[PDB]
DNA sequence: CAAAATTTTCGGAAGGCATGCTCTGTGGC
DNA sequence: TATTTTTTTGCCTTCCGAAAATTTTG
RNA sequence: GCCACAGAGCA
């Protein structure tokens, strides 16, 4: 029974987060060129590296 | 360079207030680290 | 040289849709969760969820 | 009549002294009412949080709401040992307060963050969303994924 | 009655305090051994002989500081003002209001006791060039920007608002937003467009800077 | 908005309803070769 | 004049994976609409591990636009660039 | 726990291989009936999808 | 109130009538029961639970003090028992406890 | 001052929503 | 034609009288 | 062939 709810909460928490990305600023900023975060994580640092 | 909020220099005897945080304290910080990090070294071997 | 190699390696590299990775990285745990009652530190009456 | 409050706050169901590693005293509370628990005279009002997230929104502010939400996802995850990035974490809480207002990762909560409407549109409420769209005769920009 | 007299002056005085911490706060002139006011030389000072807390006695006004008014030059003095009705109404509300047009002061805070009434609360638009701003006492106990929680915020003048456009080359509706009626955003007195800089601490990384702006 | 033409109130009340193409309501073909089942907006359509 | 003049810079001069991956899909494909190639392939029939072979001793005719969010952008040879 | 020789280099395990009759069920899912494979094929007249 | 009519077993209600003065009527049968001069009363005994004396035993091997009980009237003792507690913010004075050894009636003076 | 218009609050009813893909068989016009 | 059961649970916002509260007239 | 219904597979 725990799937259902968790699978709804990862379409929800995705189509929350999808339209984010890091510019060439080092800027998060959403599609509509908005900041979100002006550096990512307060340092810029990757969890994957 | 650290600068303020208006755009230009900061003095020495303020550089450390919380006014004038930038972007790149991280990098700062991971400087101090690593000097502090090569200090410990050389004093482990000054001190043997 | 090794240190500040590691350093400039682990930024954020622009372009990178990090949203989706924060959304996956939060929804995924979720599955894994089996259930656990817990008790907010010594007290066996209060079962904070 | 015999139902009434004389005395206490009326939203909190109990409080209880407990009695830590340390053997200082912290007094743990049910209730609704941080406010009134960090304004009462005995309790530093510096130091008293919540778990709940729009009652430090309601008491202290935006960027107090979003530290309760980093760190209560933070201890959520925590207690399973799953460890995920604490920067995903802060990338949700800057998410979730960034305009303005705690919105919520729900129907209502995208309704007010994303102003684009094919993305709305595809999630939930499709006819409500294309018909307001009509209505209100609002132009979408082809900047989203979706 | 100690609990109906000791209590209520104890409540007033961390009220008093909370406003000396919000007007130095802004940039206003209150000398530090001002804000340690202890209770003693409150009741000595602020109460009546008998010990009944006088709010009218307690009222002032607070000029700018130097360094404030050469960062803000069109900051102007503030009358901040304690009602003794228990209830606003709007006489009272309306004298307030008057005392701030007649006198010309910049802005006005209001700190009333228990409720304030709907029509007396339309009238905080009624001064064009001036602003009048409400509190409560209650909500005036502790200090929030003293809560572990709240980080730093240090309001942003035009120039350096100007500086941050500039620097990060975007323009003022895409920053992160902070409603005004947001505690800390009454406790700064922040003004549609003013940007507030937050200084966060993370365990992850140490302190940064992040930027809001009033809406 | 009132710029356009299409922008005024009495748009939104049916005074002409479009009928959709064929190519997206079709007639679906059964295993009986003289019937053929039919979509129900065509069914509405005809009962409009 | 929303091009950035090469001394002013500011953007990594690390190319990040995205890049490779759109470098070596464009060399692809064009490799496979009979291209010319600057390398000695020996025996390679496959676009994409001729692209490989070029991107490995920075042999390839292209530039990257990066486009910053305000609407400037800066272009950067994929030779320049560090890999 | 029987002691086997291993069947590629003939020398002994050098453990005892726990070794005896179990009784095994095939069950009715078979890959024969799950493989597929599409390319290009029939579509729906609707949406023109596979 | 809970009164049943003896004619009837139906419940019994309190009418003001047209003399204003109440009187127990039963709607269903003619029966009144008058209450001038007679007091009706129904009592709901809460129950009542023990609870601890929270400041109990801390006036146990503590130092005395010459302060007078409130209730000078009634005796006129001196030496009481005293101690010191801080319930309050630290900024304000630390309240203290007073217990009369020959009449209790313990009191916190401020 | 108390009637009377006006504004805000507070309940209860009404819709909306709830894991992914995959494989068969049966029945009815 | 008119006897006549339910077959998840939790959460959420919008609407809308009703009632409480406040302002406003006469 | 369309439509529901029913069962089954993998965590
Ligand atoms: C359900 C509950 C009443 C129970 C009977 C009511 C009464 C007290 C109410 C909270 C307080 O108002 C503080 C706060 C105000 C914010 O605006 C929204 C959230 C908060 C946390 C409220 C939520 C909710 O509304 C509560 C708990
Ligand atoms: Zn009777
Ligand atoms: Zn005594």
């Amino acid at each position: 029974v725990k799937t259902a709810e968790t699978g709804y909460m990862s379409r929800r928490l995705m189509k929350s987060l999808e339209d984010l990305s890091c510019q060439y600023d080092n800027t998060v900023r959403t599609s509509a060129n908005g900041i979100v975060q002006f550096t990512y994580g307060g340092d810029g640092l990757d969890p994957l590296e | 360079v650290r600068y303020d909020n208006s755009g230009c220099l900061v003095k020495r005897e303020d550089l450390n207030k919380a006014e004038y945080v930038d972007q790149y304290d991280a990098e700062r910080d991971f400087y101090h680290s690593l000097r502090e990090y090569i200090n410990g070294k050389a004093t482990a071997l000054a001190n043997l | 040289e090794i240190a500040l190699f590691k350093y400039r390696k682990a930024r954020l590299e622009p372009g990178t849709a990090i949203g989706a990775i924060g959304a996956q990285s939060i929804g995924e745990p979720g599955t894994q969760m089996t259930l656990k009652t817990f008790h907010f530190a010594g007290v066996a009456s209060m079962n904070v969820t | 009549l015999p139902d009434v409050v004389v005395k206490g706050l009326p939203d909190i169901s109990r409080a209880v002294i407990n009695i830590r590693d340390d053997g200082k005293r912290e007094l743990l509370v049910e209730g609704y009412g941080l406010r009134d628990v960090m304004c009462t005279d005995g309790v530093i009002g510096s130091r008293t949080t919540t778990n709940h997230v729009l009652e430090v929104f309601s008491v202290l502010g935006i960027e107090a709401a979003r530290y309760s939400i980093i760190r209560e996802i933070n201890y959520t995850m925590s207690n399973h040992g799953m460890s995920v990035d604490p920067r995903h974490i802060q990338l949700l809480g800057d998410v979730m307060t960034y305009k303005g207002e705690v919105l919520g990762i729900t129907r209502f909560g995208l309704s007010k963050m994303r102003d684009s409407v094919l993305q709305l549109a595809s999630f939930e409420k499709t006819t409500d969303h294309l018909f307001d769209a009509a209505f209100y005769m609002k132009k979408d920009a082809v900047e989203g994924v979706s | 009655m100690d609990q109906e007299n000791e209590r209520n002056i104890s409540r007033l005085w961390r009220a008093f305090r909370t406003v000396k911490e919000m007007v130095k706060d802004r940039g206003y002139f209150i000398t530090q051994e001002e804000v340690e006011l202890p209770l003693e030389d409150f009741k000595a000072k602020y109460c009546d002989s008998m010990g009944r807390p006088q709010r009218k006695m307690m009222s002032f006004q607070a000029n700018p500081t130097e360094e404030s008014i050469s960062k803000f030059p069109d900051m102007g003095s503030l009358w901040v003002e304690f009602c003794d009705e228990p209830s606003v109404g709007v006489k009272t509300m309306k004298t307030f209001v008057i005392h701030i047009q007649e006198k010309n002061f910049q802005t006005g805070i209001f700190v009333y006791q228990n409720n304030i009434t709907p029509s007396a609360m339309k009238l905080v638009p009624s001064i064009p060039p001036a602003t009048i701003e409400t509190f409560n006492e209650a909500a005036l106990v502790v200090n929030i920007t003293h809560h572990e929680l709240v980080p730093k915020h240090i309001r942003l003048s035009s120039d350096e608002k100007r500086e941050l456009l500039k620097r990060y080359r975007l323009k003022e509706s895409q920053l992160p937003r902070i409603q005004r009626a947001d505690p800390v955003a009454l406790y700064l007195g922040l003004k549609r467009g003013e940007v507030v800089k937050i200084i966060r601490k993370s365990e992850t990384s140490g302190r940064y800077a992040s930027y809001r702006i009033c809406m | 908005d009132a710029t356009v033409p299409s922008g005024r109130p009495e748009t939104y009340i049916w005074r002409y309803l479009p009928a959709p193409p064929v190519c997206i309501r079709p007639s679906v073909m059964m295993q009986d070769s003289p019937a053929s089942n039919e979509d129900d907006l065509t069914v509405k359509l005809t009962e409009i | 004049e929303k091009a950035i003049p090469k001394d002013q810079r500011a953007t990594t001069p690390y190319m990040t994976k995205y890049e490779r991956a759109r470098i070596l899909g464009t060399r692809a494909l064009q490799i496979s609409m009979n291209a010319p190639v600057f390398v000695d392939l020996e025996g390679e029939t496959d676009p994409l591990r001729i692209a490989m072979k070029e991107l490995a001793e920075k042999k390839i005719p292209l530039v990257i636009r990066r486009y910053l969010p305000d609407g400037s952008f800066e272009d950067w040879s994929v030779e320049e660039l560090i890999v | 726990k029987d002691m086997l020789y291993s069947g590629i280099t003939g020398e002994c395990l050098q453990a005892y291989i726990f070794f005896g009759p179990i009784y095994y069920q095939k069950l009715k899912h078979m890959v024969l009936d799950k493989m597929h494979a599409r390319a290009r094929g029939p579509r729906a007249v609707l949406t023109r999808q596979p | 109130m809970l009164s049943f009519c003896p004619s009837c077993n139906n419940m019994l209600l309190i009418t003001s009538g047209d003399s204003g003065v109440y009187t127990l009527a039963c709607r269903s049968c003619p029966y009144e029961f008058p209450i001038e001069g007679i007091e009706i009363y129904d009592r709901k005994k809460l129950p009542r639970k023990e609870v601890d004396d929270v400041l109990g035993g801390g006036w146990d091997n503590v130092d005395q003090t010459k302060t007078q009980c409130p209730n000078y009237d009634t005796c006129g003792g001196e030496s009481a028992y005293f101690f010191q507690l801080q319930i309050r913010s630290a900024d304000e004075p630390m309240t203290t406890f007073y217990k009369c050894v020959n009449c209790g009636h313990r009191w916190k003076e401020n």
